[PDB]
């Protein structure tokens, strides 16, 4: 009787394909024609941060759009200062992988996970001065891939155990916890809001979640392979999905459906990482060819190249003020581009 | 196995339920929070590097 | 110093100390070879990363003498999810632990040899084979309860080869069943190759002390070709 169950879900699907289908009018392409392209968007790197020893995996701009967090292989977790490109901070880390980082909002907390299954807490306001874990996020039975932070107290911690939490620092306790998946959530990304949060996996599926109902509102599934990367547009209304298949995917929330294909028959190599600038017209996207290549996000066209690193582009950002990018890559090196 | 299918069944439920809109009212929303926002974007015009903090 | 930066300078204190600990940090880390502990769980991977917690999140520190090692001990397996093989991809060398007592799992452990050895994201790197739980293998083979010929069809024509180390009193059909299976692993080290990496065998058992020596001993040797190919002498 599971084939009823089948036909019946085929056709719900079948039903959401040719809703968004006659929701389908036109496409971004038709509606943004006028517009002048942005140009040739030249970016050169103002400053490079070189205290790693091993690949950097993941970044973190800070809320004040001057001190980034970098976690790399060789069990650090610094915290740079990209003014006057000091340090601030340094974490010896238990788990040599850091696969996932972040900063917080307010800017007193920082955090780091990976394949331990741990999402730990480090508390940047010490008495003494010295950071130390905070708390130990444990639950989990799968690697730690993307934290993030609402709040000073909320934090949602995608993983490869097909789910994403949205762990309470206070209690450290899972609220709720978003199951749904079918692989491993390599990446999410919240809105402006902290209301609404999306994710990627392996299953070449982009899910809303929603934070205060913890449902799956919608599934912007149109990728066709493993979604590394996923971002937010500022309005909140949209966001770009990098894939290993090459290719940046602008999907819509209002409309369930994607808008434009940011791919180029030069790049072959998937994607890492992906942002928006601060207007959201500028999609920067990392790239497994070493370099970042920012595409115009409202015409899905190559506005610039940001290459100069040695290695695989592994994390961007941009700043909340939109003022200086900053790429980590594998080659222990992560460039603050402007 | 069953429980798995009729949770399926009613996620897919949920999604349908969302009232959808136009393409051209979602890029005509984009396209206007980009030209509205476009100043306040550093990386788009080149900000004078006297105000780029990050300046060389 | 100067216009009187006067937090600017403490800050510059502060990254002076977080830079000394990086660069002290920096020698431990240069110094310290890396390996990459592949196997299946049946190999008794387990046994010999216990062995290493005894003489020096799946981690393994452990020092033998004046130099340090770290396993990542990733699985590398047929079934687990472990695609952390690009990641940690320059090590200086690999463990490939294999049950040599199990024959049924023997032929998967051959495919998994295989993958790794020409996986072209781990070719530079060298293979440390620790032919693991033998003395299980030698008791089968001492009775007649199993055989090779059961899943290897190959077992016959084959003589023990010349120089294969003796072990005194070990019953030979058990030694020339032993260098069949590590032959049998080295016949796939031999193809897709141009020399650049060794498949450095080992026939080890879960009561040996001896592994980390051994594992020091293949890392020293390995990074003297590679050394010694890198400088263009051999």
């Amino acid at each position: 009787e599971l084939d009823q169950l089948r036909q019946e879900a085929e056709q719900l699907k079948n039903q959401i394909r040719d809703a968004r289908k006659a929701c389908a009018d036109a496409t971004l392409s038709q509606i943004t024609n006028n517009i002048d392209p942005v140009g040739r968007i030249q970016m050169r790197t103002r400053r490079t941060l070189r205290g790693h020893l091993a690949k950097i995996y993941a970044m973190h701009w800070g809320t004040d759009s001057r001190l980034l967090v970098s976690a790399s292989q060789d069990g650090k977790l610094i915290i740079w200062d990209s003014y006057t490109t000091n340090k601030v901070h340094a974490i010896p880390l238990r788990s040599s992988w850091v696969m996932t980082c972040a900063y917080a909002p307010s800017g007193n907390y920082v955090a780091c996970g990976g394949l331990d299954n741990i999402c730990s807490i480090y508390n940047l306001k010490t008495r003494e001065g010295n950071v130390r874990v905070s708390r130990e996020l444990a639950g989990h039975t799968g690697y730690l891939s993307c934290c993030r932070f609402l709040d000073d107290n909320q934090i949602v911690t995608s993983s490869g155990d097909t789910t994403c939490a949205l762990w309470d620092i206070e209690t450290g306790q899972q609220t709720t916890t978003f199951t749904g998946h079918t692989g491993d959530v390599m990446s999410l990304s919240l809105a402006p809001d902290t209301r609404l949060f999306v994710s990627g996996a392996c299953d070449a599926s982009a899910k809303l979640w929603d934070v205060r109902e913890g449902m799956c509102r919608q599934t912007f599934t149109g990728h066709e392979s493993d979604i590394n990367a996923i971002c937010f547009f500022p309005n909140g209304n949209a966001f770009a999905t990098g894939s290993d298949d090459a290719t940046c995917r602008l999907f819509d929330l209002r409309a369930d459906q994607e808008l434009m294909t940011y791919s180029h028959d030069n790049i072959i190599c998937g994607i890492t990482s992906v942002s928006f600038s601060k207007s959201g017209r500028l999609l920067l996207a990392g790239y497994d060819d070493f370099n970042c290549n920012v595409w115009d996000a409202l015409k899905a066209d190559r506005a610039g190249v940001l290459a100069g690193h040695d290695n695989r582009v592994s994390c961007l950002g941009v700043t909340d003020d939109g003022m200086a990018v900053a790429t980590g890559s594998w080659d222990s090196f992560l460039k603050i581009w402007n | 196995s069953i429980a798995q299918a009729r949770k399926l069944v009613e996620q897919l439920k949920m999604e349908a339920n969302i009232d959808r809109i136009k393409v051209s009212k979602a890029a005509a929303d984009l396209m206007a929070y980009c030209e509205a926002h476009a100043k306040e974007d550093p990386l788009l015009t080149p900000v004078p590097a006297s105000e780029n903090p990050f300046r060389e | 110093g100067c216009t009187l930066s006067a937090e600017d300078k403490a800050a510059v204190e502060r990254s002076k100390m977080i830079e000394k600990q990086l660069q002290k940090d920096k020698q431990v880390y240069r110094a310290t070879h890396r390996l990459l502990l592949l196997g299946a769980d049946n190999s008794g991977k387990s046994t010999i990363v216990k062995q290493m917690r005894i003489l020096h999140i799946f981690e393994t520190k452990f020092q033998v003498d004046k130099v340090n090692f770290h396993m990542f001990d990733v699985g590398g397996q047929r079934d687990e999810r472990r695609k952390w093989i690009q990641c940690f991809n320059d090590v200086t060398a690999i463990i490939f632990v294999v049950d040599s007592s199990d024959y049924n799992r023997l032929q998967e452990a051959l495919n998994d040899f295989k993958s790794i050895w020409n996986n072209r994201w781990l070719r530079t790197i060298s293979v440390i084979l620790f032919l693991n739980k033998q003395d299980l293998l030698a008791e089968k083979v001492l009775a007649g309860k199993s055989k090779i010929e059961d899943y290897f069809p190959e077992f016959a024509r084959y003589t023990t080869p010349e120089d294969a180390t003796p072990e005194p009193g070990e019953d030979p059909r058990v030694t020339r069943a032993k260098y069949f299976i590590r032959d049998e692993f080295l016949r796939i080290s031999t193809a897709s190759g141009d020399g650049r990496h060794y498949c450095y065998p080992h026939f080890t058992c879960a009561v040996d002390t001896e592994n980390a020596r051994r594992i020091f001993n293949d890392c020293k040797d390995i990074i003297l070709q590679m050394n010694l190919r890198e400088y263009n002498l051999v």
